[PDB]
């Protein structure tokens, strides 16, 4: 009823979540930047834990 | 490349310091993070 | 009970994500196609010249 | 007696901490596969 | 301008290819089956608790993040649960006699 309307999402409310600029941004020929150095994970720190394992 | 090699070698040290990374593989646990992420919460809490 | 809020609101988003793409990239081939055609009329009219 | 008590927490500990040292390890072997992708495009460049 | 047409239409079938699975999903054939089984209890106490988690969830200006944060929170809580938990009656009923 009015619970499953409100909970749903009608298409039309947004413009189709449209992107920014009419095509695609342009990037760099390589622009690797590898990073994630840390992927997820982290929240608890490992040194404490693995000082309470030793 | 060089970079990302330095950051591998922080983080092998950091295995290394933390048990051992080649200690580590023969565990079985799935490869998806999101899955992990989870599990190291539940852990959290089953630990607090 | 209900469908769930978090994989619904993910659906629409992705859906709406989708959708924008989608529309965006159908109206860049159509005037990509529109376009083509002038070129083939100017590779007509440089053979000619 | 909370000795006991710790060893049994300790067995959650140190699962926590084999979870976490798999997911550094995961983090390793995602840095690594990229690494090597990366060397295999740097590769197919150098080839160019 | 043909091969970056050509790689623009190749772009467009993988962006349809992509709408295409994002419906017909495993979750849609999961969907209108959780409707019916809403269904099966029509709002009375139901709606008063959806009203209560759609105020919680506008108030916590959150629906995704939120939710996760509540279930871990529950799942910890139910986690200690159900201690001595197997006689309830017969214990106040000696401490009564």
């Amino acid at each position: 009823p009015i619970l499953k309307r409100t909970i749903i999402s009608k298409r039309k409310a947004p413009s189709n979540n449209e992107d920014e600029e009419i095509v695609k941004t342009p990037r760099k020929l390589v622009n690797y930047v590898p990073l994630k150095i840390f992927n997820l994970g982290d929240s608890f720190d490992d040194t404490i834990t693995t000082t309470v394992a030793k | 490349v060089a970079a990302l090699k330095e950051g591998i070698q922080r983080q092998i040290q950091n295995a290394c310091a933390f048990c051992s990374k080649e200690r580590i593989e023969n565990v079985d646990l799935p490869d998806t993070q999101e899955e992990i992420k989870r599990e190291l919460d539940k852990v959290s809490r089953m630990i607090q | 009970q209900l469908l769930p809020y978090v994989k619904v609101k993910d659906h629409k988003e992705k859906l709406n994500i989708y959708k924008e793409e989608y529309e965006r990239a159908k109206a860049n081939l159509r005037a990509i196609l529109k376009d083509k055609k002038p070129f083939a009329n100017t590779k007509k009219t440089l053979e000619n010249q | 007696k909370l000795l006991r008590e710790l060893n049994q927490t300790s067995d959650l500990n140190e699962r926590k901490m084999l979870l976490q040292a798999k997911s550094l390890w995961i983090d390793v072997a995602h840095n690594t596969d990229a690494c090597k992708n990366l060397e295999n495009e740097i590769s197919g460049i150098q080839q160019k | 301008f043909n091969e970056r047409e050509a790689d623009l239409k190749s772009q467009y079938e993988d962006k349809k290819k992509f709408v295409k699975e994002a419906r017909d999903t495993p979750e849609f054939q999961s969907w209108m089956r959780e409707i019916r089984s809403y269904d099966q209890d029509t709002k009375e106490k139901l709606n008063k608790v959806a009203e209560k988690y759609e105020e919680e969830g506008n108030f916590n200006l959150s629906f995704v993040q939120d939710v996760l944060d509540k279930l871990e929170s529950e799942i910890a809580m139910v986690n200690h649960d159900e201690s001595a938990v197997t006689i309830l009656d017969q214990v106040t009923a000696e401490l009564r006699e």
